DNA sequence: CACAGTGCTACAGACTGGAACAAAAACCCTGCAG
């Protein structure tokens, strides 16, 4: 990290990691992982979430309920927290 | 003044049977009317929200719906196990 | 001593790190045994 960057943590690992999957591959993966990150959500971005809350007429309480719910069975929660909404 | 030939029904109620049903049933407040009339709440929203609506199939998904509303093994999973 | 909430608050709980301790798991081993 000192000689080529200084104090970037997440790249090193990503670029090397993507690609070596792909090396004895099947691509499968390769979606899952190349969403994973910066577009879009993985989970669901914010500003979709809050949208799905706030238009669909949802409740604080209610639905912090619902994520409760979709997080504790089979997840890999999908929606994200009230206090980053 | 206010008591010589007039009690409210309820008062008498309160300060006569209660010792016996209470004896009876061993207890009381528990089979009260509140279990009902709450209930009445969600008759209006599932009459608005949850409703068809025409005045024919109205009362047929209210009530699969409040059904539906008070069955245990759904709120069994809204527990999410802590 | 009805009860499911009513949002935003409060800061309780969830995290690292080396520095080092200890216990326990399940091997290999050598010990003392028919």
């Amino acid at each position: 990290a000192e000689k080529e960057e200084g104090g970037d943590v997440k790249s090193v690992c990503l670029t090397l990691f993507l690609l070596a999957l792909r090396a004895g591959n099947e691509h499968k993966q390769a979606d899952e992982l190349e969403a994973m990150m910066q577009g879009r959500g993985f989970g669901l971005h914010p500003a979709v979430c809050l949208a799905i809350r706030v238009n669909t007429f949802l409740s604080c309480s209610q639905y912090h309920k619902m994520y409760r719910t979709v997080k504790a069975t089979s997840g890999r929660q999908i929606f994200q927290p009230l206090h980053t909404l | 003044y206010r008591y010589d030939g007039k009690i409210t029904n309820y008062l008498h109620k309160t300060l006569a049977h209660v010792p016996e049903i209470v004896e009876r049933d061993g207890s009381i407040g528990a089979w009260a009317s509140e279990g009902n009339e709450s209930g009445n709440k969600l008759f209006r929203r599932f009459r608005k929200m949850n409703a068809r609506q025409s005045k024919t199939f109205e009362l047929e998904d209210i009530l699969k719906h409040h059904w539906l509303y008070t069955s245990k093994y759904l709120q069994k999973f809204m527990e999410a196990h802590k």
